[PDB]
């Protein structure tokens, strides 16, 4: 199996050093590779979807499953990676320095994980080799537990493991080194449940092109991004218009029928009864009741600074840009909260959005904010309202 | 003790260990 993980926390707390530590320790039994610190600290920059991110993509595997490990060399890089969702992390290794643990970077990182929808956080504290005492370590543990509880995370039942990344790289068998990274791997292999597959999720398929075939009905094309669609499956059309019922009467690709339409492939699907003008690009096909349309929602929005292309001017309440949801752009009006009138570029906060017409969304969906074709920010849905 | 240490840390912007050392001193 495959799982995506990453180290979050305050700068200088040893996230990169710890990532190298797991790399080298997983290199035992050749599962990983002895990884140099500098190579991973030199994260390449990719300007994907008009957004530039420094991310170091570390990879390694265990007898349990393979891990995709994510590291960023700065707070802006971490925020961009979470919100643009280059690789959704279903598990986060909160790196806490044994001294000065709960810094504001960790403060905002935990909240960002909560908003973007990271389901599980595993706490690891490093720099224990610089700390000779025990009761301040316990105080730091209590602080991080309380902070996790403060943002809907378990906290009390959150596994906390203690060690030192420098000792792990050195090779010392002292409990704060290799043994520490070894348990940390154990919690990674046990506490983190196996993530759901795309083909195992509920069926969903955004509609990109609407056809019609004589004798067959209405054909809508698009890449199925979850579940499976088969002839005889009851499906519903959700999006711009009000939800309509239909039934699958055929799945075809290149004018040839398929046994079923699986997630990840650009299959076309036939609809029963629906007309060529009763459905349009932007709507999605979903299992009945799996998703619902909404115009008002609250999202974690990162405003691109001018350095990423971005935008010269700040966001403000009443700004109404275009919002892009997987196949379509829709005008939404930015609605800030009390005490947020000005929203500086390069920052990230939670805003409410009111779309001009409903879009099939649910918590965790990601979208781009643009005007004139220039990306001015990225976002992720954190709550939907009616 | 924990509350005093937290207040001192918030007031002086120092680390947890430094704040605790100042509080216990
Ligand atoms: N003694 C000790 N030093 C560490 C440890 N982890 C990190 N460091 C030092 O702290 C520096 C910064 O940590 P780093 O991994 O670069 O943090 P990041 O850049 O925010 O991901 C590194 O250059 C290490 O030398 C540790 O567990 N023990
Ligand atoms: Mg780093």
């Amino acid at each position: 199996p495959h799982v995506n993980v990453g180290t979050i926390g305050h700068v200088d707390h040893g996230k990169t050093t710890l990532t190298a530590a797991i790399a080298t320790v997983a290199a035992i039994t050749s599962g990983g590779e002895a990884k140099d610190y500098a190579s991973i600290d030199s994260a390449p920059e990719e300007k994907a979807r008009g957004i530039t991110i420094n991310t170091s993509h570390v990879e390694y595997d265990t007898p349990s499953r393979h891990y995709a490990h994510v590291d960023c060399p700065g707070h802006a890089d971490y925020v961009k990676n979470m919100i643009t969702g280059a690789a959704q992390m279903d598990g986060a290794i909160l790196v806490v320095s044994a001294t000065d643990g709960p810094m504001p970077q960790t403060r905002e990182h935990i909240l960002l994980s909560r908003q973007v929808g990271v389901p599980y956080i595993v706490v690891f504290m490093n720099k224990c080799d610089m700390v000779d005492d025990e009761e301040l370590l316990e105080l730091v543990e209590m602080e991080v537990r309380e902070l996790l509880s403060d943002y809907d995370f378990p906290g009390d039942d959150t596994p906390i493991v203690k060690g030192s990344a420098t000792e792990a790289l050195k090779g010392s068998q002292e409990k704060y080194g290799q043994p520490a990274v070894v348990e940390l791997l154990n919690i990674l292999d046990t506490y983190i449940p196996e993530p759901e597959r795309d083909i195992d999720k509920a069926f969903l398929m955004p509609i990109e092109d609407v056809f019609s075939i004589s004798g067959r009905g209405t054909v809508v094309t698009g890449r199925v991004e979850s579940g499976i669609v088969k002839v005889g499956d009851e499906i519903e059309i959700v999006g711009i218009r009000d939800t309509q019922k239909t039934t699958c009467t055929g799945v075809e690709m290149f004018r040839k029928l398929l046994d079923e339409g699986r997630a990840g492939e650009n299959c076309g699907v036939l609809l029963r009864g629906t007309k060529r003008e009763d459905v349009q690009r932007g709507q999605v096909l979903a299992k009945p009741g799996s998703i619902t349309p909404h115009t008002k929602f609250d999202a974690e929005v990162y405003v691109l600074s001018k350095e990423e292309g971005g935008r010269h001017t700040p966001f403000l309440n009443g700004y109404r840009p275009q919002f892009y949801f997987r196949t379509t752009d829709v005008t939404g009006a930015i609605q800030l909260q009390d005490g947020t009138e000005m929203v500086m570029p390069g920052d990230n906060v939670e805003m409410g959005v009111e779309l001009i017409h409903p879009i099939a969304m649910d918590k965790g969906l990601r979208f781009a904010i643009r005007e004139g074709g220039r990306t001015v920010g990225a976002g992720v849905v954190a709550n939907v309202n009616v | 003790k924990v509350g005093v240490i937290k207040a001192v840390r918030e007031a002086t912007g120092l680390g947890l260990k430094e704040a605790k050392d100042l509080v216990e001193s």
